[PDB]
């Protein structure tokens, strides 16, 4: 697992990690 | 008595409800007593009162303290950690969450506000899991009142499940695709940016922006005997609220435009009535900014090829709308509490 | 000897065209001799030069006097008429109009430039009543050098058609429908205004604007097994330019949906290749401004449901695209000259 | 009695005037009687209830025949005759025209309208020659009632001009120059097109778009004092409604931003009540929708350099204020009608 | 030999100068060695690859793996960690990190880079306390080799000084006010949603956005003379790249606009050749994408009144523009290092 | 026939009267 996919693990709402089903 | 209700979130869905529940206040059987968000009173109650989709709040005064937002003398109290199990639930009392801050959609996340001390939770999403979704106007009727958990679904599944149950019941829907063609959300980069989706990622007023999507298959969540018979995509455009699906549907007993029309004019104005809205009028995306109903069949764009392919289209406001939803299930949660 | 062309209509499609030409001049059998347009030479190579969408035309020079635009040192005659009986097309020894003002779409309107000297008129849209029509890669070996009147389809139409054309080839297709999510055009105002059609009065960019479109009806005319059998609609959304085609199917042979791609796929590499792109890349539009298919296929994006319904998705610059497909429909008609 | 108005050119300016009379109509001196537009009643009528700015009218029912237009049971007589000459204003006893297409803004252009029996002219927009123009609110105390063709300036003049008026009368304004940050208008092109301003051909929704003003120096018309001395342009934007302007003053009186503010504060609780707003809010664009203020004076953005620099900024919603001003101006001629 | 650099942060910035860098890296003296993001090498080989704004790359392939992107056969390492203090430049051997991720500007937050082995950092906005800052073209030659940490000021202050330079040597400038229309930036929310700025809060392709800027008191860092003479505001606007700065200086020397276009044209030949540019043509913001200037003067849009309020107006390609100039200031401590 | 259908008969280029088929 990288580290972008572990901070959006540990950031969930960021902007970077958000998904929103729509 | 009341339910005393939290939000979760204070963002376009947590705003939204909020405003939907001050203009029903009156009718509710809900009370909004806190809110937890990433911000401050003082900056939500901004946020709440400017609006640049739903305009000026003008129905009562909104102001904010350091504890508190005021909305006419109401007051609503805020506190603000990222992690739920920490949030003063038992303390105030909470008897119900809206979760509406895209987080917390797993039984375990939302089970943290359980664990602070709320009887229940109402996700504003998709729900990963095994946890019960409710389409109000499709199964809400089914809602279990020991359920502690529950999925309001998302707007595009508010939006096609009604047309589904209509279109099945009348003609027997043997498997069906969708397309949302849908506003751009906050999930969405504004210009281009990391993202762990990389159509996410871009710049979303300046793009048609493919997605992958749930929507189509969590209809039949909701409508069991159409499990594994529908599936769809969604294509964000640079419109900043209001989404409209375009559903294709291979139908058993053969049918013609008219005939599809006329039956969800039926419905909308007996079973479906206040969820399906039917019109023929040539309309387009900013006529339907604050309509009420999970679906707007635009009837003039209905067609069908061969009798059994049929297409039908359906506008819906994804905020709005969608958050009268999920105030009509909140209300319906505490009319059947036990 | 070059085919003599004149362009009526130094439109979005007029102009990209005329650069679409200017790049390929090297290898080209026709030579842009004359333009006609309700506007001057001056304003007309500003607008060739400084494009929105295309960018600066940094390739050669583009200068203009009162009668010509320059491009390059190769002048271009400029007239200004509306009624096209009244042009200089004998005088001018024209040999084929690119008809691209949206306006003489129908044999009478088309014949005009026949009347006033042209020997050969090819329309920028469908045809109106019985005019010859062309999607290349589809049916134009067909073309018969003696047809003095023809049409390139519409945008939407050479999207669809090559897709479709493989699809229907391999699995047979029995009915299909389509929407295109579409970039607004110049045909829709840009504020609320009087329009003949109540949804293009509307605001192009701060909506989404369904309209009714012939574009999968076309399809029919260039294959003719197939008339009758597509049906579809428009969705114009607030992006200037680069669309996409969603098409739903119900097919003969069961299929999946890797199966469908690899169809594609292979027709991509072979008897299709320069019509459709094949892409396993999560792109939005953006990325396809200015590429020469007339289909990309997003392959990313298709799905089948119970063996026989498929739905596939593909993108197309509607106006560069188009226009190269133009301008390969004229260089055809070059190359067989009689 | 009633003072008998008819619309001529039933666009944006003309819809926002008649929905501000239809929600004024009570204590009105003016009768809307007639509206002559290219488009007919029908559409008309739709577009007036269905405004991509506005939202669907409320009010009162909104229908159509082939005759008419009906607002709440007062029926509205349409023509369509591009030419003023031919319309039916004697017939229908017409005192007033709301000349409001844009096309008759000489006074031998409006003069049509009294040659087809009208008795007055109000042009909604900057007169071609030697027109009496109006601000309400700076000089139309000053109107003539001999007069028979009126201007009502422009959106921008009647933003620029209270403020200008304020600060003359406060500091000396010796020059100022001004900018205005403007949603785009009808008159710019959705795509490149041809245009007799090179820039307003360029793409509205895609650009900054520079373009000459005549707001600055026409303030001179209503302020006779200040002619000469001031200059200015606008920055037309991609937004469909709301405007800025930005103006920077050498004033004659040192002062400071704190009494700049103080002043127009002043004012606008007094001498300018209902024509400036004082905001000390942190608002954008959105939030000034619907705003019924000529100016609205952002306060937080006032500063001064030097004593004699000064800056201040204000926002004006240049469909719905405006027409709020002629809605004043007809009323006002009304008032004093010979 | 080669300076080697790291960029930290590779958004919008960070991109445009690396692919400024790889159309200038055979006369450079830099060697782009290493990149630290939130992303990983795949998604960001994508994001540079395919750009909505610059397009798909061109001049080389771009892919990835799980430690490189790969741009012409020249790999870049790639490393993830959001605390500067952890990187590895003392193992990669970086000698000048390019500090882009907007969160770094103050000396404590950029010397983290130093603690981690890098020499030099170049932050690409102003600094926060007391940074040396620059500005290529207007003081870049003061650059003291000492210095461990610089800044490259901003897009709208490398805009402007270079114009103010040319205006103060020339006429004297005792105050000045700017207003930039800029494009928005990925600081501003794409709906609106909780900020530090409550303006930038809004949702930012549907709103024009006044926001402060430190850009006009910054020119006095890079002007020392100008040091508190000047003070302005930005208006950001619906368009996703390219800005215009409208700027008001009182002068001493009485001049008229054809003077003062002599000047910055003159100064555009010799002194500030490939900072400003001097144009005439009638242009909008889509037509300066990629513009390599500073600054590009807007010739038409001079005024002056009463011989000491000028007016002029620049455009820039604040991303792209930029991004030359932060690579300029780098190469220019290359040449001068120690 | 209305006065408009006979204006976009007569100026079918006009604002009011394209229809691009898209
Ligand atoms: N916007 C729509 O159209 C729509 C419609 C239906 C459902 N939804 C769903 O509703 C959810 C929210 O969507 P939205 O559009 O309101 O998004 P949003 O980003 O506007 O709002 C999310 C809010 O939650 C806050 N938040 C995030 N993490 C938090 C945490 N750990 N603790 C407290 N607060 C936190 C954010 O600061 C923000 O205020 C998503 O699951 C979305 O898919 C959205
Ligand atoms: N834009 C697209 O994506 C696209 C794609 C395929 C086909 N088309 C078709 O091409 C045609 C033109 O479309 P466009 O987008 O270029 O429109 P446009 O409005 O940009 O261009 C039309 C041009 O023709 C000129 N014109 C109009 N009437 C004329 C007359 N009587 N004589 C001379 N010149 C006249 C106009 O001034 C304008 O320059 C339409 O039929 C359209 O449906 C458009
Ligand atoms: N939109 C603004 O913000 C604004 C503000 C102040 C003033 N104005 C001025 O108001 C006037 C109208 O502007 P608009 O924005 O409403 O434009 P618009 O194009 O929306 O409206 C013009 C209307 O007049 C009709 N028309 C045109 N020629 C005609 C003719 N010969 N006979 C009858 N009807 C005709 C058009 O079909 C249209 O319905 C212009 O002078 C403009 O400068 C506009
Ligand atoms: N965009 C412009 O026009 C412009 C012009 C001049 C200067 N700037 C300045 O440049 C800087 C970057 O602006 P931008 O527009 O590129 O923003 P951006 O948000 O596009 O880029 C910032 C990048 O840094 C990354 N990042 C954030 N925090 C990080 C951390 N702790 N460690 C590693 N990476 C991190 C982000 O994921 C992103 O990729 C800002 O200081 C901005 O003010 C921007
Ligand atoms: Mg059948
Ligand atoms: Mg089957
Ligand atoms: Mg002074
Ligand atoms: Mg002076």
């Amino acid at each position: 697992k990288t580290s972008f996919q572990q901070y959006c693990d540990d950031n969930p709402d960021a902007a970077e990690c958000r998904i929103y089903d729509d | 008595s009341m339910v005393r209700v939290a939000i979760n979130g204070f963002g376009r869905i947590g705003r939204n409800f909020m405003r939907c529940w001050l203009q029903r206040k009156a009718n509710s059987k809900l009370e909004i007593v806190g809110i937890n968000d990433t911000s401050d009173p003082r900056t939500n109650a901004h946020l709440l009162k400017y609006d640049s989709m739903l305009g000026i709040f003008q129905d009562a005064e909104i102001t904010a303290d350091d504890d508190c937002i005021y909305a006419g003398g109401h007051a609503v109290k805020c506190v603000s950690d990222r992690n739920p199990e920490n949030l003063p639930w038992s303390a105030w009392g909470i008897d119900l969450v809206i979760e509406a801050t895209g987080v917390f959609t797993s039984r375990e996340g939302a089970s943290k506000h359980l664990s602070a001390g709320a009887k229940k939770v109402l996700i504003t999403a998709p729900g990963k899991g095994n946890i019960p979704t409710y389409v109000v106007g499709v199964n809400h009727h089914t809602y279990d009142p020991s359920e502690d958990i529950v999925s309001n679904a998302s707007c595009t599944t508010n939006c096609l499940a009604p047309i589904v149950k209509v279109l099945h019941e009348a003609f027997g829907i043997q498997q069906g695709m969708m397309t949302t063609t849908h506003s751009y959300t906050g999930d969405q980069r504004l210009l281009d940016a990391s993202h762990r989706d990389l159509r996410r990622a871009r710049a979303a007023a300046m793009n048609i922006v493919p997605t992958s999507t749930g929507a189509a298959k969590a209809v039949g969540l909701v409508i069991p005997e159409l499990q594994g018979k529908l599936n769809g995509i969604a294509l964000r455009v640079p419109t900043p609220n209001v989404s409209v699906v375009d559903f294709v549907a291979q139908v058993e007993k053969p049918t013609i435009a008219e005939q599809v029309n006329q039956v969800i004019k039926e419905a909308s104005e007996t079973t479906m009535k206040g969820i399906i809205h039917y019109s023929e009028l040539e309309l387009v995306s900013s006529d339907y900014r604050g309509h009420n109903a999970s679906s707007i069949l635009d009837a003039s764009l209905t067609m069908v090829l061969g009798g059994n392919l049929v297409k039908v289209v359906a506008w819906y406001d994804n905020e709005w709308g969608y958050s009268q939803r999920v105030l009509d299930l909140a209300e319906h949660m505490a009319a059947h509490w036990a």
